[PDB]
């Protein structure tokens, strides 16, 4: 049945892919002195599926100067990736346990990049040309400040096993450790993330993301009879990050490009070094080094 | 030595050849560049696992990160090469003929 | 290039240098080619002119190439005996491999097509660096693994460079040309030992090394980059023409003129190892050598040659440059021939 | 915090890691029995199937010492249903 | 049989070389590159480099073959070439396929054959061998080893890092 | 070239224990408390013969002690080895810190019961010494003969003799 | 090396990794550390020319284990045999073999 | 005093980001040699049994080593007990 | 078997998704090289976690807070010399 448990993942995955969306524009709008979504069904409730099947409908107008191949094969990927990275998190007991899943979600990923690069080169347009260009770069910027918050984190945890988190944080969450981290962390997860798909794919990556930072910093008590107290928990602490990650969607201007890189590498990359100094001889400096098994 | 062992050193000796001539493209040259050291790190990666050489599991990873080195310094080269003939294209690279 | 910045860059050239004659593991070998390559390039693209990236272009692509050749031929030694240190390899299609990847980095066989343009492109100040420093690496990693080495491969590598060092020098004018091709000449003789001594590699890399110093800072005093132009120093500096001349005709190997040493070395110990028609041929063909070294020493010298009204400027002031070190290498590359016997000291 | 309750996990580990030790010995000598029962029937099958070739006499050393070489996992199972292989050779990478 | 896994990922590690060895588009040949790549992973990842293997899907897969993709879109020539472009990359594609049908076809025959090496072999399941880590990964004790027993390949590597930088920046500055 | 030598069927039949890996690693603790001199000289002879062959009746030994250590906790309290294992085997690691109060529902037996004691922390990593009767082997590698070393140079040094020898240079 | 300057002021630069057999992390050990072992013990103090000829059978076993050549063929034969007998019904494999 | 005041104000003024990371990593590279828990850490580093601890071969005189893992000789954990 | 088993079917319905969409109706070369030369002192610096439990941990203290000090000296003397701030 270990099959049923991929479509019992995927498919409700992709629906709350579907269906934060609604709660993205009511909160966007109530936030605004505005309503959102109200008329199409009771409180939007169907307002995604009054825009999906309108969606697909549409037909998928291709440019002239596009190359095919690569125009299907990159919303392939971003869809296989947005869906992938979904399948290690520790919620309740994962899907794969992998020993390397910090590892692995990590460079699965930083491979979505791929995707947007290959669709401003596909479209073949001055406009998409520079966008991939302007969005690879910042993406590409900003694994090197994410690799080394999650390093630095993972000192105190023990290894990459994502399970292991839950034994880690257990008493306190762990955010009150790093809190400097977390703001960090947190910030940089912000800028990283056909056009039918591209929906899916960065909306995934907004949640899991979210899911990922809530697992990370905090953590819950799972139960091992009870395992439905985890399943609360961690939709709860998911939720209120990612209402938060729209709080913030509509709350501060857009960043512009030469701050984007100036905030990085001139006031983010030096202090996320500093932090993971601190981080790396504090478990030495109380002899609080972690066991990997 | 088993069948996989060599699938991996006839990719090298592709990427060598492919490396070994140029078709139009520096950019392409390259490619095969880092695809020797790829079949490269890969090599060394089954020799090591397989003989549990357990302190040798050090040369890969330094392997991939000297390789970056010339990688690194090879499109800068070609970022300069591009820059004044503005095409990547080789055969403009005869300029040094006397 | 800020002066700290190219001291350090020239430091560490010499570290990934000094690295490869200093470590046992065949990894850290490659390492210290690898960090010379990583910064041998940066010196040649100091004046920033096209022909230096020309020249650092063909210089990276085949030494990185040679490189990695070089990583894969250890990685096969590693397949089929396990070891890692350089003593004597364990498979004959890794000792060709390597033996390639190595003598490409020297520039000797067909493999050195890219010497004369490499040193064309980049100054002269930084072509003694190529020439003299980049030289002594991969000689040294030969040296350690002569033992396991392939006579048959070698020698032929030996014959086709000595003969390709001539006859591309005969035809060239751009002096810089003539030295990289008197160099591969040079890199067929020291190189066509190993198999029988490296004692006598070793002198012939020294005394090549201080000639190539003594003709290219020599150069660089008269600041002269083609044989017209390196005509016109009779007139400014009489003298300096006077032993660029010696320094040449000891180039050739005339004795008592030291340069002759290792060219008498090399023949004897072959000759001891019954190979008697291999000592002969490259002989011979040293006074090809010896033309366009006649050539050039013709029209800096011993003829003097149309100057110009310009230079009549030129006398009034003088060099600022201190010529550091060229005293004694013009020196100790034109009179040691008595002091022979110092070879044990070698061993 | 985190300090108190790393230890707490060390202290854990260890004693993990004591009953792994006080209890490695049992299957040290349960593999020890596996494989020495797996090539004894492997030779026990050699002695039944191979008669008609030349000269290749059952259980040839093939390494000229006369010591035990750790049997490589090959020859171990070998001539069994492929299952078996796959579960024995990847089996732990593949369980995931 | 999921034995396959012996060949499939190895045969297609060489069908993704000859992708971009025969020089295809820059684009190109970092999709069939990354393709080599990706599928190479699994063949480490199948001998039990974990850590290794998810290295290369992040330094050469996320990391290096990104950069390249920046190259080439840099340098975005008025004309892209497609694998059509050319019939010599179709040519060399067909030779490449050529070379590894006669290499798996005597494989899977005679297993006796004389290419450079003495070549021969089964299923690679053979080679590993019947022992156990125990609780500690053999991998990463190697690697965690870089800090303890390799204190000096580190300092050769950090330093050629540095030097790395000064370079890039000294050729690139554009006087 | 060479017998390889391998016991027949007969000798390799023991009484397996038939027992998981939980209710193993359960009883694990107070395993190599009372049982430690089979197991100690059993792998006394795998790290000095270092041949799986050479040590047979010592594996014969510790799965006996076993049995004779896995006999008495079913005489006794079998039932509380029930609830602990039961509750063990649950963890997909096998953790012992959700495991407490069945974990003293097993030791109080063999503190009064069987007069056994919990090891303490670091107690069964003590490396120790073991009273065996097996010789020590006479090259557990089974060393053959090793080459003559090249003889090392003698008397001392005296001037070359004519000096460098080297053509006609005579000094 | 050409210049043993760790030998001289006797510091381990390259020599911790230089062979398999070394003072492993946590004394892993290496698949043909026992072969490695008598192949390095009986070359010493010999000198390559004098130890590549006596100690020969020696690093032929410890290549066959670093390489798993010979015995493999050994194996490979095994079933060429195998396939070429049971297909045409001439043996059955026994219930063991079968699972 | 006075260059250096105005200096720190100078930097902490209109950067604190620099400053923060710098002493940051001043303290996370100066503290490893002060504090008298790094002995701790890797005693308890070594504590902590991967390989089993192979047992020696007794021919008398070595009361160090115990013939039982109950014995009070060898090592004793105590003192991480209270750590 | 398990893993590309969910890969498999990861991208096959990304495949019917899109299959049915579509058939139903100097300076930005500059940092990304640094970035390359950050990312591979990354990799370095990764199996740190359990590099914290070798024996040998006082070497350890220094040597990993060598690579952190030189990898900052790379931003340090990248910054200083123009470089790092965004070119033109
Ligand atoms: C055996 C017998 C024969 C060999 C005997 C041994 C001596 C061999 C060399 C003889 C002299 C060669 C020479 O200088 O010719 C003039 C010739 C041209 O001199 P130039 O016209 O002044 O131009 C040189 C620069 O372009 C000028 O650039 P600049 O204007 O920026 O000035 C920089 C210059 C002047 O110095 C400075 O600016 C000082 C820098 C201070 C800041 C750094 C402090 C920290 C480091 C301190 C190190 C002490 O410093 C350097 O060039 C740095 C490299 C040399 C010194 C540091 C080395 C280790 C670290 O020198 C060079 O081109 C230098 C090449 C590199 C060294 C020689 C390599 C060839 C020989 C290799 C084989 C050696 C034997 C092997 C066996
Ligand atoms: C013993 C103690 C050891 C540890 C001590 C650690 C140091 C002391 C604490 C340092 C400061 C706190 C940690 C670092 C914080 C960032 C530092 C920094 O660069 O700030 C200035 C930076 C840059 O500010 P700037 O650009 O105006 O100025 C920087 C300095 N100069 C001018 C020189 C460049 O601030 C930002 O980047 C602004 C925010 C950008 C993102 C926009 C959304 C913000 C959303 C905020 C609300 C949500 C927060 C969620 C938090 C996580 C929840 C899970
Ligand atoms: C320069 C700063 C980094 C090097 C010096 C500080 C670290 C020294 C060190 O690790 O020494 C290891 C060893 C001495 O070992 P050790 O005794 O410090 O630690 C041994 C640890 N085990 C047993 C696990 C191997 O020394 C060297 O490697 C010196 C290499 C050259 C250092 C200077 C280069 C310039
Ligand atoms: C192996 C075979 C021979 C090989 C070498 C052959 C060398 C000669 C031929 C070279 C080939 C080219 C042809 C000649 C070209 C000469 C070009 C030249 O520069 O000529 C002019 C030049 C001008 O010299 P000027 O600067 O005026 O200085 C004069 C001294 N004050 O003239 C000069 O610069 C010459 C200056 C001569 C100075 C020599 C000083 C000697 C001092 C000897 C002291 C002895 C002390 C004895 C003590 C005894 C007791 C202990
Ligand atoms: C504890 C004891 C020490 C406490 C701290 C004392 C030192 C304080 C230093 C303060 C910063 C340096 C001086 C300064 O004010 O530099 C400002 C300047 C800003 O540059 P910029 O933002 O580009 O603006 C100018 C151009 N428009 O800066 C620059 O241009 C250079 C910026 C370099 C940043 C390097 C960051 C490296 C990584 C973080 C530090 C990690 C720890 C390093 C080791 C510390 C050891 C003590």
């Amino acid at each position: 049945m270990f099959m049923i448990n991929i479509l019992s993942l995927i498919i409700p995955i992709l629906l709350a892919v579907a269906f934060l969306t609604l709660v993205e524009r009511k909160v966007l709008g109530y936030m605004q002195l505005r309503k959102g979504p109200n008329v199409v069904g009771p409180y939007g409730l169907l307002q995604p599926i009054a825009d999906a099947l309108k969606l697909v409908t549409k037909e998928p107008l291709r440019p002239g100067t596009s190359s095919i191949s690569m125009f299907i094969i990159a919303p392939i990927l971003g869809l296989s990736l947005a869906l992938t990275m979904w399948v290690p998190l520790p919620m309740p007991y994962p899907l794969i346990n992998m020993n390397l899943g910090v590892l692995f979600m990590l460079a699965m990923s930083s491979l979505a990049v791929y995707s947007i690069l290959w669709s401003g080169w596909a479209s073949n347009s001055k406009y998409a040309l520079i966008g991939a260009l302007r969005a690879v770069a910042q993406t590409i910027s900003y694994e090197v400040t994410l690799a080394i918050i999650l390093l630095s984190v993972l000192l105190m945890n023990g290894s990459y096993t994502l399970s292991t988190l839950i034994t880690t944080q257990e008493h306190i969450w762990m955010i009150f450790t790093s809190w400097p981290l977390a703001m960090m962390w947190f910030i940089s997860t912000l800028a990283e993330t056909p056009f039918a798909m591209f929906f899916m794919a960065e909306y995934a990556n907004i949640i899991m993301m979210n899911a990922f930072t809530a697992i990370l910093f905090l953590g819950a008590s799972h139960d091992p009879h009870t395992p439905e107290l985890y399943t609360i928990n961690f939709v709860l602490k998911t939720l209120a990050l990612t209402i938060t990650f729209l709080w913030i969607r509509a709350s501060y201007p857009r960043f512009r490009y030469d701050q984007l890189m100036h905030l990085l590498w001139k006031s983010f990359l030096p202090l996320t070094l500093a932090l993971c100094m601190w981080h790396i001889s504090l478990p030495i400096m109380t002899a609080s080094i972690p066991p990997q098994s | 030595m088993p069948l996989v062992y060599m699938n991996i050193i006839m990719a090298f000796a592709i990427a060598l050849a492919g490396l070994l001539m140029y078709r139009s493209h520096l950019m392409s040259s390259l490619l095969c560049l880092e695809g020797m050291m790829l079949s490269l790190f890969i090599m060394s990666t089954l020799i090591i696992l397989n003989t549990h050489f357990t302190l040798a599991n050090m040369m890969p990873i330094i392997l991939l990160v000297f390789a970056a080195c010339e990688a690194a310094l090879g499109l800068s080269l070609l970022v300069m090469v591009s820059n004044t003939y503005g095409t990547d294209y080789v055969q403009n690279l005869n300029l040094l003929q006397c | 290039m800020n002066p700290i910045i190219y001291t350090t860059l020239i430091m560490t050239v010499m570290s990934g240098t000094m690295l490869v004659m200093i470590s046992s593991h065949w990894l850290l070998i490659w390492i210290g080619f690898e960090m010379n390559l990583l910064a041998m390039i940066p010196v040649l693209m100091k004046n920033f002119n096209p022909r230096a990236t020309e020249a650092a272009t063909k210089y990276f692509l085949t030494q990185a190439t040679a490189s990695m050749m070089l990583m894969m031929a250890i990685i096969i030694n590693l397949l089929y005996s396990g070891q890692w240190t350089i003593t004597k390899m364990f498979n004959p299609v890794a000792m060709t491999m390597m033996t390639m990847a190595l003598a490409m980095k020297l520039g000797l066989s067909p493999f050195h097509f890219w010497v004369p343009e490499v040193t064309q492109g980049i100054s002269l100040q930084a072509g003694l660096l190529l020439l003299t420093w980049q030289k002594l690496a991969p000689l040294s990693v030969l040296c350690q693994i002569s033992q396991s080495i392939n006579p048959n491969l070698m020698l032929t590598m030996a014959m086709l460079s000595i003969l390709i060092g001539g006859w591309g020098g005969l035809n060239q004018t751009q002096l810089r040309k003539i030295m990289a091709y008197s160099s591969i000449a040079h890199m067929g003789w020291m190189t066509a030992v190993l198999p029988y001594n490296t004692t006598m590699t070793i002198l012939n890399l020294l005394i090549y090394i201080t000639m190539t110093l003594a003709m290219f800072m020599l150069l660089i005093h008269s600041s002269a980059t083609t044989t017209l132009s390196l005509s016109h120093t009779w007139n400014k500096m009489p003298v300096i023409t006077s032993l660029m001349m010696v320094t040449l005709l000891s180039m050739g190997g005339l004795p008592p003129l030291s340069g002759f040493m290792p060219k008498w070395m090399i023949i004897q110990e072959m000759t001891k190892n019954e190979s008697i028609i291999m000592p002969t041929l490259m002989a011979m063909t040293a006074l090809l050598n010896l033309y366009f070294y006649m050539r050039l020493a013709y029209s800096s010298s011993l003829t003097m040659f149309p100057s110009t009204n310009n230079m009549k400027m030129k006398w009034q002031f003088e060099h600022t440059k201190q010529m550091k070190l060229l005293p004694t290498m013009i020196v100790l590359s034109t009179l040691v021939l008595p002091m022979t016997p110092a070879l044990s000291s070698l061993n | 915090s985190m300090m108190k309750w790393n230890r707490e996990r060390r202290r854990l580990q260890i004693e993990d890691f004591e009953a792994r030790i006080a209890l490695m010995p049992l299957f040290q000598a349960e593999k020890d029995r596996r494989v020495l029962q797996m090539l004894r029937e492997n030779l026990e099958e050699e002695a039944i199937i191979m008669k008609d070739v030349p000269d290749w006499k059952v259980g040839e050393s093939v390494f000229h010492t006369t010591r035990w070489v750790t049997p490589m996992m090959g020859e171990l199972y070998g001539l069994r249903t492929n299952e078996e292989i796959l579960s024995a050779t990847y089996g732990f990478i593949w369980y995931t | 049989m999921t034995m396959y896994i012996a060949f499939i990922l190895s045969t297609i590690f060489v069908i993704g070389f000859v992708g971009f060895s025969s020089k295809p588009s820059p684009i190109y040949g970092g999709l069939g590159l990354i393709v080599s790549g990706g599928v190479g992973c699994g063949i480490v990842l199948n001998f039990g480099g974990s850590f290794l293997g998810l290295m290369v899907f992040l330094i050469y897969l996320g990391g290096m073959l990104v950069v390249f993709g920046y190259t080439t879109a840099m340098a975005t020539e008025m004309y892209p070439e497609v694998w059509v472009s050319n019939k010599t990359v179709f040519g060399a594609f067909v030779s490449g396929l050529m070379m590894e049908f006669c290499m798996v076809y005597y494989a899977l025959k005679e297993e006796e054959v004389e290419i450079i090496f003495k070549f021969n072999g089964l299923g690679d399941w053979v080679i590993y061998d019947t022992g156990d880590s125990g609780f500690f990964s053999e991998e990463a004790m190697g690697i965690a080893a870089l800090y303890s027993y390799g204190t000096w390949l580190v300092i050769v590597t950090g330093w050629s890092l540095l030097i790395g930088v000064v370079v890039i920046m000294e050729i690139t500055r554009g006087n | 070239p060479g017998i390889v030598e391998l016991p027949t069927l007969e000798d390799l039949k023991v009484q397996e224990v038939k027992v998981s890996s939980s209710v193993l690693k359960a009883a694990a603790h107070h395993y190599g408390a009372q049982c430690d001199k089979p197991n100690k000289e059993f792998m006394l002879c795998r790290w000095e013969e270092k041949d799986p062959r050479r040590c047979l009746e010592e594996g014969k030994l510790v799965n006996q002690c076993a049995l004779d250590f896995f006999r008495q906790i079913k005489r006794h309290c079998a039932e509380p080895f029930t609830e602990y294992w039961t509750c063990i085997d649950y963890s997909g690691l096998q953790l012992f810190r959700h495991c407490r109060k069945q974990q003293a529902k097993f030791d109080e037996c063999v503190l009064d019961k069987l007069g056994w004691v919990r090891p303490d922390l670091g107690e069964l990593s003590k490396v120790t010494k073991v009273k065996t009767d097996r010789p020590l082997p006479e090259n557990p590698y089974h060393s053959r003969a090793r080459p003559e070393p090249n003889p090392e140079a003698e008397g001392d040094l005296k001037p070359a003799k004519h000096g460098s020898r080297l053509f006609f240079w005579t000094m | 090396p050409f210049f043993d300057v760790q030998k001289r002021l006797g510091l381990d630069l390259d020599r911790w990794m230089t062979i398999q057999s070394a003072e492993q992390p946590h004394k892993i050990p290496g698949r043909c550390h026992a072969f490695e072992k008598e192949w390095i013990e009986c070359a010493h103090g010999i000198g390559g020319i004098r130890a590549e000829k006596e100690c020969k059978i020696e690093f032929d076993d410890f290549v066959e284990c670093l390489l798993r050549q010979k015995t493999m063929k050994r194996l490979s034969a095994i079933k060429r045999q195998r396939d070429k007998l049971i297909k045409e019904g001439k043996y059955t494999p026994p219930p063991h073999h079968l699972g | 005093a006075g260059r250096i005041a105005s200096f720190l104000k100078n930097a902490w003024a209109k950067e604190p980001v620099l400053v923060a990371s710098f002493a940051i990593g001043g303290l996370a590279i100066i503290l490893p040699s002060l504090s008298p828990y790094t002995n701790y850490a890797i005693r308890i580093n070594r504590a902590t049994p991967y390989n089993y601890p192979v047992p020696l071969r007794d021919d008398g005189n070595m009361p160090d080593v115990p013939s039982h893992p109950q014995d009070p000789q060898g090592p004793s954990l105590e003192w991480l007990k209270n750590l | 078997m398990n893993i590309m088993l969910t890969l498999l079917t990861n991208v096959t319905l990304a495949s019917l998704l899109v299959l049915i969409a579509f058939w139903l109706p100097m300076k930005f070369f500059l940092v990304a090289i640094t970035f390359l030369l950050f990312d591979l002192e990354i990799a370095l610096l990764l199996p740190l976690p359990w590099a914290s439990q070798t024996n040998n941990l006082k070497t350890m203290l220094t040597m990993a807070l060598f690579l952190l000090i030189l990898l900052a000296a790379s931003l340090a003397y990248e910054w200083t010399q123009k470089g790092l701030e965004w070119a033109e």
